[PDB]
C-alpha cells in the first residue's frame, strides 16, 4: 500500500537467466482496474534506458547485474495510479542489417498496487 | 580430383580492378533483379558473382519496401563475373535470406539459411540439390558468413551465429564433406561478437577477419585448421576499420581485448583483412561514421603489434559515394598456373531508401579487384546510377 | 501516440466456428526498415497476458496451430480458425514503431 | 547407360524446401510464359520444370481468357530447376495441352497430346523427335498424368485415360522402349475413377497415387511392375486428402471401396503420396472445401490399416494462400551417390481469374522440396505475387 503523494517502487526478479544474457529489454506495463494495458518504460542490460512522455518526469528505471534485479520507482504517486504492475522481457533490435523482434514473450505475476489512505 | 588451398598467400603491392557490374546503371531499363548483398566464388575453370536476389526487377512494383531484408522470396542466384544480376542468365542456386558458396573442386557447395525467424534451419545443396539440413540452437536469427566459405583437401568450412545482434551470441564453426556435414565445435569467445566473417584459406590454416557488433571498433580474428582447433582474438592494428569508428589518432588498439568508443558500439560493417607476413591489408570506409568510400591500408605488424604506420594507400571510392560490404576471396592454382593464391577482394555499392529517401527501393552493385605485384594507383569506380528511377515518381 | 482502435468491443463465439477480431491504427506501422511491428495479446480471466503474433502474421512458439494473421498499413486482423473453450479472455493490440508503445482497447470474447 | 530404379524408396522424416520459381512475381515487368501447371523431372545430370505455357506472356493482352485449358496454342516447354519460366532460356520440348515426361538414362521422353476434344491423340517425343503416336480408343478426352514418368531398366511407363469425367472412364498403362510404345493394359477398376495419377518407383515396383473425380474423398492407388500386371485400391488411411472432403473425425475410411461424401463425389485435385513402410507421407490442401494451403501428414499404418494417428505434420502454405496440383518425384542414386532414391513433391500456386474475379489471366508458381533424414520445421512460402496487374487495369 501507498499513500497518496509518497514515492513507489517494486522490484522483479529474473531466474534460469540472467540478466546481460540474451540482450532482452526488460518492460514495466501497467493495467488500471477496468481499463487496457499501458506502457511505462524499458531498460537495456547496459542501462540505456527508455521513458514514457507522460510519466517522464516521475519514473527512475534501473539495474542491478548481481542480484539479477530491476527496479521502478514512480515519484508523487496519485490516487490514480493504483493499477495492477507486471515486469515482462522483449528482445528486439533495430541497428542491425538483420532486425527482429520477439514481443513481450514472458511475463511475470501482477502486482497489485494501490494508492489510498 | 579435389582442390587444393594448402598452399601460401601470395604477397601483392596493390590491386587493379578486375570487373564491374554496372547492375543499377543498366537495370534502369533491363530486366535486372534487385539485390542487397553479392559476393564472388570462384572454382577451377570460372569465377562467378552470386547474390541474394529479393525476387523482384527494378522499376518493377514488387520493389515496393525491399528495404525489408529477410522474407520467404529471397534467393541465391548466380551469374558470371562481370555480367550484371540480369533476370535471363541467372542460374538458381537455393533458397535463401543468408548464404554461403564455394566450389570444392568438384561441384559447387552452397548454404541457404530459411524459415522463420525465431525457427530458422539451413539447407546445404551440393550440386544441384539438397543434402543436409543444420537448425538453429539458440532459436534465434541463424546467420552464415556473407561472403564464400573456404574448401581444402576436399573439405569446406564456415561460420555460422545465432543469438542476439547487440549481445553475446553463439558461434560455432561448420565442417562438410560433399554436401554433408561431418564436424562442428563452438567459439567459446565470452568478451565480442563474430558475425559476418570473411575467410580465406593461407597454407593450411583458415583465417578470417569478421564483424564485431557489440563494443567493438576492432575487427575479430578468427583461425583454424583441419580439425577445427582455433584462436580467438582481435586484430591488433592500431588503426580501427569498422564504420563507427574514433579518428585514428584517438584509438588505441588491443590484440585481444575490445574496445568500444563513443557511440560506436552497436553498429559495424562487414569488412576484410589479408595478413603479408606480419602486415596486413585492411580494408575499411572512407568516412567514420556513414558508409562512404573505401580505402584500402597495408599496415606494417598491424597483425600483431600494433602498429600505425601506414606503409601505402589506395582509393577506389572518393568519399561523395555510398558503399558496403566488403568481402576476400582467392583465386587458385588452377586457374592461374601460380605456386601461390592470388587474393582478391569485392567490394558493392548500396544505393535506396537506406540513405536516399525519396526511392522505393534498394540495390546495390558489386565491384571486385585482385591482387598485383606491381604497385597500381586507384580511382573512383563509383556506380552511376542516376535516381529517381521511373517507378519512384 | 499511436491511436489504437479495435473493432468488437465484445464479440459473441461458439466452439467450433470460425471468429474474426480486427484493429485499426492512426498512422501506418510500417517502419523505414520494412518490417510491420504489430501484436496480438490474449488475457484469459485472472492471468496476465499471453504472447499470440508478435508480428503482421508471426505465430509465437507455444501457440496453438489455430491461430493467423494478417493485415498491412493500417488495417489488421487476427482469424481464429476454430474456436474453443479454452479462447475466452481479452484480446489486446499493440505496436511496437514509436517510443511510446500503446495497447488496444480490448476485445472480449464471450462464448454463447 | 540406361537409368536404374530397382532401389527402394529413401525413409525421410520432414521436407525442407529446394527452390521457388516466383515467375509471377519477376513476370510482372520480366518476359515469362502464362502457365497452368507445372511438375518436375530429373535426369542423371540436372533437373527440369516442365510446364505447358499457353502461348503467351504475362500483361501481354493475347492472355485473354487464358482460362481454357484446351486450346490450339498449348505447348510443353522445359527450363532448368529453380529459373522463372521466362521467354528465353525455355527449351521447347513438344506441343501438348496434358504432357508427362522423364529420362531413362540416354535421352528425355515427353509425351504431348493434342488435337479436338473428341478426336485426340498423343506424341511420343524422344530425344527431340517424334517416333510413335497412341490414338484414343474411347474418343473423349485423352489425358496422361501431368506430372514425370516413371522409368526402370530402360522402360518408361505413364498412365493415361479416356472417358467421362464424372463418371467411370477406361484407365490404361503403357510402357515404352526408346520412345515407341511396346506394350498396353487396361485397369479393370469398376468401382472408382482414376484421373491424374502421380508416380514414383520403389524397388521395382511402379506406386502411384491418384485423383478419383466420382463418387470418391480418397486416394485411388495403383502397382504395377516390369510386365504390368497390377494391383488397383484405395489409399487405407483414415484422414481422408482430397480436396472437397468431410472432416477427418467424420471420416471412416476403406481400403477397397469408394466412400462418398456431401457434396465432395464430382470434384477432386492432383496430389501425392509416398510409401514408408506402412505409414503415407500423404500430402493434402489445409481447406476442406477449396484449395488453399498445405499440409503433408505421416499417418502411421496409414497405407494398409484405416489407421488415424498422425505422427508427424508440417505446413508449407497457411490458410489465407491459394494452392494447386501437387506431384511426386525422385532424384535418382547418378545424382545422389546414396544407396536409395530421395523422395521429392512440388506444389504449384495457382492465381487468376478462377478465384481472383477481377484479373483476366491465370498463371502458377512452383515450389519444391525433398526429404530429409532429420526433422525439419515448415514456414508458409507463399507466392507472394501482387494483384492486379497493369494489364488488367
Ligand atoms: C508502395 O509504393 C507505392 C507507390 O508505388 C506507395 O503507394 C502509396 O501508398 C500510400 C499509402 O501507403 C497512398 O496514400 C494514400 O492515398 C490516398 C490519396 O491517394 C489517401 O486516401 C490517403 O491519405 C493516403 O495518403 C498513396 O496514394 C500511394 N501512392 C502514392 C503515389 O503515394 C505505397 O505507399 C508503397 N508502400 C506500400 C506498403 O504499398
Ligand atoms: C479480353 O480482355 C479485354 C480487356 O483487355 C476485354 O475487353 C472488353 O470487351 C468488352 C466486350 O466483351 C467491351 O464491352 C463493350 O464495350 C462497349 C463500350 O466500350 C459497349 O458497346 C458494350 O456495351 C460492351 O460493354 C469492353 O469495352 C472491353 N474493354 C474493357 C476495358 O472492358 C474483353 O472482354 C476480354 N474478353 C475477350 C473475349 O476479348
Ligand atoms: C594436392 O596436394 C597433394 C599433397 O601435396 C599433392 O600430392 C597433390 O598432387 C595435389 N593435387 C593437386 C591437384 O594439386
Ligand atoms: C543396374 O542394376 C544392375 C542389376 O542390379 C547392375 O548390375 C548394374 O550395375 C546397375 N547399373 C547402374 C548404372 O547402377
Ligand atoms: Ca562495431
Ligand atoms: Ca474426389
Amino acid at each position: 500500500l501507498v499513500k497518496p503523494s509518497e514515492t513507489l517502487s517494486l522490484t522483479c526478479s529474473v531466474s534460469g537467466e540472467s540478466i546481460s544474457s540474451g540482450g532482452y529489454y526488460w518492460t514495466w506495463i501497467r493495467q488500471h482496474p477496468g481499463k487496457g494495458l499501458e506502457w511505462i518504460g524499458n531498460i537495456f542490460d547496459t542501462g540505456s534506458t527508455h521513458y514514457s512522455p507522460s510519466l517522464k518526469t516521475r519514473l527512475t528505471i534501473s539495474i542491478d547485474t548481481s542480484k539479477n534485479q530491476f527496479y521502478l520507482r514512480l515519484n508523487s504517486a496519485t490516487a490514480a495510479d493504483t493499477a495492477v504492475y507486471y515486469c515482462a522481457r522483449v528482445g528486439y533490435s533495430l541497428e542491425t542489417d538483420r532486425p527482429y523482434y520477439f514481443g513481450l514473450d514472458v511475463w511475470g505475476q501482477g502486482t497489485t498496487v494501490t494508492v489510498s489512505s | 580430383e579435389f582442390l587444393n588451398n594448402t598452399e601460401p598467400l601470395c604477397n601483392v603491392s596493390g590491386f587493379a580492378i578486375v570487373s564491374k557490374d554496372n547492375g543499377i546503371r543498366i537495370g534502369s531499363r533491363g530486366h535486372v533483379f534487385v539485390i542487397r548483398e553479392p559476393f564472388v566464388a570462384c572454382g577451377p575453370t570460372e569465377c562467378r558473382t552470386f547474390f541474394l536476389t529479393q525476387g523482384a526487377l527494378l522499376n518493377d512494383k514488387h520493389s515496393n519496401n525491399t528495404v525489408k531484408d529477410r522474407s520467404p522470396y529471397r534467393a541465391l542466384m548466380s551469374v558470371p563475373l562481370g555480367s550484371s544480376p540480369n533476370a535471363y542468365q541467372a542460374k538458381f542456386e537455393s533458397v535463401a535470406w543468408s548464404a554461403t558458396a564455394c566450389h570444392d573442386g568438384k561441384r559447387w557447395l552452397a548454404v541457404g539459411i530459411s524459415g522463420a525467424d525465431d525457427d530458422a534451419y539451413a539447407v546445404i545443396h551440393y550440386g544441384g540439390m539438397p543434402t543436409d539440413v543444420v537448425r538453429s540452437w539458440r532459436k534465434q536469427i541463424l546467420r552464415t558468413q556473407e561472403s564464400s566459405c573456404v574448401c581444402m583437401k576436399g573439405n569446406c568450412y564456415w561460420v555460422m551465429t545465432d543469438g542476439p545482434a547487440n549481445s553475446q551470441a553463439s558461434y560455432k564453426i561448420f565442417k562438410s564433406h560433399k554436401g554433408m556435414v561431418t564436424n562442428e565445435r563452438e567459439v567459446s569467445f565470452q568478451g565480442g561478437h563474430i558475425e559476418e566473417c570473411s575467410c580465406y584459406p593461407n597454407l593450411g590454416k583458415v583465417e578470417c577477419v569478421c564483424r564485431d557488433n557489440w563494443n567493438g571498433m576492432n575487427r575479430p580474428v578468427l583461425t583454424f585448421d583441419e580439425d577445427l582447433n582455433y584462436e580467438v582474438g582481435y586484430l591488433c592494428a592500431g588503426i580501427p576499420t569498422d564504420t563507427p569508428r574514433v579518428q585514428d589518432n584517438s584509438f588505441i588498439g588491443s590484440c585481444t581485448n575490445a574496445v568500444g568508443g563513443s557511440g560506436t558500439n552497436n553498429y559495424g560493417v562487414k569488412g576484410f583483412g589479408f595478413r603479408q607476413g606480419n602486415s596486413v591489408w585492411a580494408g575499411r570506409t572512407v568516412s567514420i561514421s556513414s558508409r562512404s568510400g573505401f580505402e584500402i591500408l597495408l599496415v606494417e605488424d598491424g597483425w600483431v603489434k600494433t602498429s600505425k604506420n601506414v606503409v601505402k594507400k589506395v582509393e577506389v571510392l572518393n568519399n561523395k559515394n555510398w558503399s558496403g560490404y566488403s568481402g576476400a576471396f582467392t583465386i587458385p592454382i588452377t586457374m592461374t598456373s601460380k605456386q601461390c593464391l592470388v587474393p582478391c577482394f569485392w567490394l558493392e555499392m548500396i544505393r535506396g531508401k537506406p540513405e536516399e529517401r525519396t526511392s522505393i527501393w534498394t540495390s546495390s552493385s558489386s565491384t571486385v579487384f585482385c591482387g598485383v605485384s606491381s604497385e597500381v594507383p586507384g580511382w573512383s569506380w563509383d556506380d552511376g546510377a542516376i535516381l529517381p528511377f521511373d517507378i519512384d515518381k | 501516440d499511436i491511436v489504437m482502435t479495435q473493432s468488437p468491443l465484445s464479440l459473441p463465439v461458439t466452439p467450433g466456428e470460425p471468429a474474426s477480431i480486427s484493429c485499426r491504427s492512426s498512422q501506418s506501422l510500417l517502419h523505414s526498415n520494412g518490417y510491420t511491428y504489430l501484436d496480438w495479446y490474449l488475457q484469459k480471466p485472472g492471468q496476465s497476458p499471453q504472447l499470440l503474433i508478435y508480428l503482421a502474421s508471426n505465430r509465437a512458439s507455444g501457440v496453438p496451430d489455430r491461430f493467423s494473421g494478417s493485415g498491412s498499413g493500417t488495417y489488421f486482423t487476427l482469424k481464429i480458425s476454430r474456436v474453443e473453450a479454452e479462447d475466452v479472455g481479452v484480446y489486446y493490440c499493440m505496436q511496437a514503431v514509436q517510443t511510446p508503445w500503446t495497447f488496444g482497447q480490448g476485445t472480449k470474447v464471450e462464448i454463447k
